[PDB]
């Protein structure tokens, strides 16, 4: 009414630009933002390079599986120090951490920063996928019986494999109570103090495993699953 | 940026020609088109208006109908289709390019022109009483115009165009608000005026002044010009 | 009334307990989405919206009460007697259609995959309650003029008589409370289906909980949505006045049955969600 | 030789220490006890500017009052006019994660910078009439959290890496490099004159600067936890400062220590950001319970609270000519408040 | 070595900072005051403004 032609014109103009923000909403709400976090030992790089093959700061990566599209941050020249710049990562869909399974030694390091992520007052929400890279390694150092975890750890003198766990085919005892007993030391502590809402899905990969994808997709599956059974009234 | 226009000739009353106009060196489709005449020894009228996206699209009244606007802007080009060819409508078609947004210049680049050779209400009416005004090189030249119309709205500006076109060239934009200088104009020129009567002062005149300056008004957008005052060497 | 005090009493009883019972269990639900914006979520706008028309229909509790204990001297004005007997049908109408529509967002949620799964908006939320809604004001606008005549209207005639469609208008109310059926059939196809569909996919912690949740809801919904239509159907069919009798015994038990559905559906889709038992925890505290 | 160092850094602390006690007077509190109280300020959501997608993180005024420039998450600076909340700019960011926005004061050129570690610079007057990323000024080794223009050549930066960098935008390189801070710099702030700055870090300090010598002039510890934002007083004489501890806090140049703490016992969130009116009679400060507040610089008392955000609010900006102020909140909404 | 070097860099910023004028908090109190009080006028935030001047809702 009051507008002038100029004044209708920049109103138009807004119009289109709100257009193509709704069609970037569209992608925006379709795609599943992932961040993936690992030590350097951690072999983050191998899975990075894996996907793609289906001072510069964040690296992306996106990839799709059956038809979706999982866009995957990776934080490379960030400062040690990760209270601060954690908070523009919240609103993630999951978060893959890639621990090394090999060394041992650095494991109680491991466990501290699995921890710091639990436990962080900005990721309550978000979930964690666990994935314990270098399983053939893992198999190396046991049944070559010269690496001892129960020197590092103590605990694992006392410790039993549980008989609920499944074992794999065509792999030694010895393997399987070592991979378990290092997936139950982060279960520990993600069960405990999570309050339910965040889930954490451990899985047991190796350096050139080609089922990553799929195991990132359905862990991604079941937090959305999740997600929507507590945001429609279903738990 | 450049505008070339082709599809202009020889044509006979009644016939039905299309112009096409294809830009080079700016975004397309963010810019709305403007059709202008220039009719041989006449002033200049604004033909049609596309806005960005072909949301808005409006004609003058003398082509109301008769012509038509459409933008083609995956080969960033745009068309002007005539009917009912009248020997009025003979003229030099150029193509202007306008962004409308706060702080913007709108009518900032003109086209070279296509020659075309055949055979009012609640407008605003701009006058130019001074048909000719000689000046020397050096002093400071006046040029007056108005508006039956208050051109000042309640936003607070005042939608004045004053534009420039120099012997056997296009017409540029000098002021696109009636105080602000457009892109690339010597700082001598400056605008002034109050809501009824407007002045377009330049300091010092030189040789690629002279020419016939236009007044042009956009408060409604049926866009109207005034006859141009000529500044002699 | 045709019944025995002892037999009606009883019954006043049990019903103003409902009332109480689902008015505030509902107050409590449309304050907590009120007090809240973390509340007004897309199931909670449905879950709203069908607190608003459960208390519409409760809010005729205490009319139906007054009709049980008056057999027929319905001092009320007629006017007040039709809109009466038309937002209760319009609210109750709602009320199944936002059920329905319910177990739709629940199945295309749960079950559809994540390429394919829907960008839900707010605006097709308060699109579809406000279709929705209108859908049922709509389709009980039939009963605003077919009925709510005080058929008959001297002190013995200051008695008059109440509303009941008189025998003329009863051609078409009949031909209306037929296609009403469809209401029963829509959403119990859903229901059981969908609903049974997401039970294949959670049963494929908590999960079998829910499929329990689930499978209570539909049995409520079964045991209190049958029964009214089952009586509808008994009503408009009856000539005998000794079957007659029988007929209005059956919708005094239906009727009960019917505010039951209205009180225990905010507490079966509200009571059971960790979001709204914290809300209301909160709104406590 | 290194025991005689920290010896004497240990002497030189105790020294500036004891000049600090001794300067201190008077208390403001005292000083400014007769002064009539502010009265009960209370502000109304005037426009809500809505079109973006994610938790906006950045903004900043032009010199004019009437622009925004607001960024978001999703990759994406968005221009909104006030008056009448009209986009007239969309740039598309390469890096989605954008934590700092800045409009020159000319108004011809806006910045953008985030954990790409590079600073963009856009430009808004091209003949071409699209914004095209003028400059992408790289070699901070870490996330940029604020970016301010002095003038259209010359921009200064705040990176994650413990410093801070003025480049020279058609050049695109370091100029000067300030650096002593022992943790991320957060917050910069620019005094009127643009000769001197404020910066503060995660390491509960904040260090006074100038461009041109290039060193920390003063520095301030008040603070017990990071510092997530830092203001400068309208005058230039003092800056006002918002750490995790949930206390602002009043730090004066000129006497080099604090000269007030504002703080309630209803908040224990941190402070995302800080501004002040044109007197400096008001303390707008922005917190994680999706609430402003309003205190009075003067005499510390809460003046008013800006409830009307349903997320944390990340962004605080008064005008130029102080008419209104903006908040734009991690619910993806730019609020104008007056 | 390096550490020597960075603590001599510290002891000398500490020395720079210490090598400073310094003012009565008082002083810096009263121009405070005076700069709030000089230009109170000036800021609509403390000093509501008529509805006309603001841009905003009129
Ligand atoms: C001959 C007059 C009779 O009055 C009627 O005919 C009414 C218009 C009748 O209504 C008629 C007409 C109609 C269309 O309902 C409005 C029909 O569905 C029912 C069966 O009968 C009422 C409103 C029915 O109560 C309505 O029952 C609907 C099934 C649901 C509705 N809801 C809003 C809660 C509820 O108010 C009810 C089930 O009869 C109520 C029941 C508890 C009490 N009755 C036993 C009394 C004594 C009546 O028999 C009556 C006064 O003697
Ligand atoms: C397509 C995505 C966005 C999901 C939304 C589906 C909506 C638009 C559709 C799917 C099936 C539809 C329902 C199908 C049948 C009926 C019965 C009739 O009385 C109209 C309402 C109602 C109850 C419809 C409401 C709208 C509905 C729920
Ligand atoms: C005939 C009479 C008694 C019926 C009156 C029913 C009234 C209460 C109904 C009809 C339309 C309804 C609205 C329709 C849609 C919505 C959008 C939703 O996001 C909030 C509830 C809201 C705003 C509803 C509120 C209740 C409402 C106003």
């Amino acid at each position: 009414c009051t507008l002038s032609a100029e004044d209708k014109a920049a109103v138009e103009r807004s119009k289109m630009i709100e257009k193509q923000l709704q069609k970037d909403k569209q992608v925006y709400r379709r795609t599943l933002r992932l961040l993936l976090l690992g030590a350097d030992n951690s072999g983050k790089s191998t899975i990075v390079k894996q996907m793609r093959i289906y001072t510069s700061g964040i690296f992306e990566t996106k990839f799709q599986v059956d038809k979706v599209n999982f866009h995957m941050f990776d934080v490379g020249a960030q400062r040690d120090e990760r209270r601060k710049w954690i908070q523009c990562f919240n609103d993630v869909t999951a978060i893959i951490f890639v621990v090394d399974s090999s060394d041992y030694n650095r494991l109680q390091e491991a466990l501290n920063d699995f921890k710091s992520i639990w436990n962080n007052r900005w990721l309550r929400t978000i979930s964690v996928i666990l994935f314990l890279n270098k399983q053939d390694l893992l198999a190396e150092k046991v049944l070559a019986g010269k690496s001892k975890i129960e020197d590092y750890f103590p605990e694992f003198a006392r410790y039993t494999t549980p008989e609920d766990a499944t074992p794999e085919p065509g792999e030694d005892p010895r393997v399987t109570r070592a991979k378990y007993f290092i997936r139950k030391e982060f279960v520990d502590i993600s069960t405990a103090s999570g309050d339910g809402r965040h889930i954490c899905y451990p899985h047991f990969t190796c350096s050139v495993d080609t089922e990553n994808a799929r195991r990132i997709f359905n862990d991604c599956k079941d937090i959305i699953l999740q997600m929507n059974l507590r945001e429609y009234n279903l738990v | 940026v450049q505008l070339v226009e082709s599809g202009g000739g020889l044509v006979q009353p009644g016939g039905s020609r299309k112009l096409s106009c294809s830009a080079s060196g700016f975004a397309f489709s963010s810019f709305g088109m403007h059709w202008v005449r220039q009719a041989p020894e006449k002033g200049l009228e604004w033909v049609a208006y596309i806005s960005s996206g072909s949301g808005t699209i409006y004609y003058a009244d003398t082509v109301k109908g008769r012509f038509t606007i459409s933008r083609d802007d995956p080969k960033n080009t745009l068309f002007l289709q005539m009917t009912s060819l009248r020997s009025e409508d003979t003229a030099m078609y150029y193509c202007v390019r306008s962004i409308y947004y706060y702080g913007s210049s709108p009518f900032d680049f003109w086209g070279q022109g296509t020659t075309l050779t055949v055979s009012g209400s609640a407008d605003i009416v701009m006058t130019q009483a001074t048909s000719s005004v000689p000046v020397t090189p050096g002093e400071s030249v006046s040029i007056s115009c108005r508006s039956s119309k208050s051109l000042l709205h309640s936003n607070g500006n005042t939608y004045l165009y004053w534009f420039l076109q120099r012997p056997g060239q296009s017409p540029q934009l000098l002021i696109y608000r009636m105080s602000n200088l457009a892109s690339g104009v010597p700082d001598r020129f400056s605008g002034s005026g109050s809501g009824t009567a407007f002045t377009l002062t330049i300091s010092r005149l030189e040789a690629e002044d002279v020419g016939v300056y236009y007044c042009m008004q956009h408060l409604e957008y049926p866009l109207t010009f005034g006859a141009g005052t000529k500044l002699e060497l | 009334s045709p019944f025995p005090l002892g037999a009606l009493v009883p019954v006043t009883a049990v019903c103003l307990c409902l009332f109480v019972v689902g008015v505030s269990g509902n107050v409590v639900t449309v304050m907590l989405i009120g007090r809240y914006r973390d509340m007004r979520t897309t199931t909670n706008l449905y879950l709203g919206s069908m607190a608003v028309s459960d208390l519409l229909i409760l809010l005729g509790l205490p009319f139906d009460l007054y009709r049980l204990w008056r057999s027929r001297p319905w001092v009320f004005g007629p006017l007040l007697c039709r809109l009466s007997l038309y937002v209760g049908e319009g609210c109750t109408y709602a009320t199944l259609l936002h059920m329905t529509a319910l177990s739709v967002e629940r199945y295309l949620a749960i079950c559809r995959p994540l390429r394919a799964r829907v960008l839900v908006t707010r605006r097709r939320v308060r699109a579809l309650i406000a279709v929705l809604w209108a859908v049922a004001l709509l389709s009980a606008g039939p009963f605003l003029f077919l009925v709510g005549v005080e058929q008959d209207p001297e002190a013995a005639a200051l008695f008059s008589r109440e509303c009941r469609p008189s025998p003329a208008q009863l051609g078409a109310l009949r031909v209306m409370l037929w296609v009403t059926t469809a209401y029963f059939f829509l959403p119990f196809l859903c229901l059981s289906i969908l609903y049974g569909l997401i039970g294949r996919e959670l049963w494929s912690r908590g999960h079998r909980q829910t499929v329990r949740v689930l499978l209570v809801v539909v049995l409520a919904f079964i045991i209190c949505w049958l029964p009214f239509h089952v009586g509808r159907i008994i009503y408009i069919n009856t000539e005998d006045s000794r079957m007659m009798y029988f007929s209005q015994y059956f919708n005094i038990v239906a009727l009960q049955l019917f505010y039951l559905s209205a009180s225990i559906n905010p507490i079966l889709y509200n009571l059971i969600s960790k979001k709204y038992r914290a809300a209301a925890f909160k709104l406590l505290l | 030789e290194l025991d005689q160092l920290r010896q004497e850094a240990e002497q030189l602390k105790n020294q500036i220490r004891d000049a600090r006690k001794a300067c201190a007077d008077a208390t403001l509190s005292q000083i400014t006890n007769n002064i009539d109280p502010v009265g009960r300020i209370q502000m109304r959501t005037r426009r809500t500017l809505r079109g973006h997608l994610a938790k906006i993180y950045a903004m900043h005024w032009g010199t004019d009052s009437r622009l925004l420039v607001s960024a978001s998450q999703d990759g994406k600076l968005i221009i909104w006019d006030s008056y009448t909340t009209n986009k007239v700019h969309a740039i598309p960011l390469r890096s989605s994660w954008v934590m700092t926005c800045a409009y020159a004061p000319s108004g011809n050129y806006v910045a953008c910078g985030g954990l790409d570690n590079i600073c963009s610079i856009y430009n808004l007057k091209t003949r071409e009439g699209n914004v095209r990323v003028s400059r992408e000024l790289a070699g901070h080794t870490g996330y940029l959290s604020c970016c301010r223009f002095l003038d259209d050549n010359q921009i200064v930066t705040s990176s994650g890496d413990t410093t801070c960098a003025l480049w020279d935008i058609e050049t695109g390189q370091q100029t000067t490099t300030f650096t002593g801070h022992t943790g991320d710099v957060m917050s910069l702030s620019l005094a009127p004159d643009t000769r001197l700055f404020v910066s503060g870090a995660c390491d509960a300090s904040a260090k006074l600067w100038d461009v041109r010598e290039g060193m920390c002039r003063q520095t301030f510890t008040g603070h017990e936890s990071d510092i997530n934002a830092i203001c400068f007083f309208p005058n230039g004489n003092a800056f006002a400062t918002g750490s995790d501890d949930a206390t602002c806090r009043l730090f004066d140049l000129r006497a080099d220590q604090e000269l007030m703490t504002y703080s309630h016992d209803n908040i224990i969130c941190g402070i995302t950001s800080v501004s002040f009116s044109k007197s400096g009679r008001l303390l707008l400060a922005g917190y994680d319970d999706f609430n402003c507040n309003v205190w009075d610089a003067l005499k510390a008392d809460r003046a008013g609270v800006l409830a009307g955000h349903d997320n944390r609010v990340s962004c605080l900006g008064v005008t130029d000519d102080g008419m209104a102020v903006a908040t734009g909140s991690w619910d993806s909404f730019l609020k104008i408040w007056n | 070595t390096a550490s020597i070097a960075q603590a001599r860099k510290l002891v000398e910023q500490l020395k720079m900072e210490a090598n400073i004028d310094r003012i009565k908090v008082s002083k810096a109190a009263a121009d405070l005051m005076a700069y709030c009080e000089a230009h109170a006028k000036e800021d609509p935030l403390l000093t509501p403004v008529p509805a006309s001047e603001n841009p905003f809702r009129e």
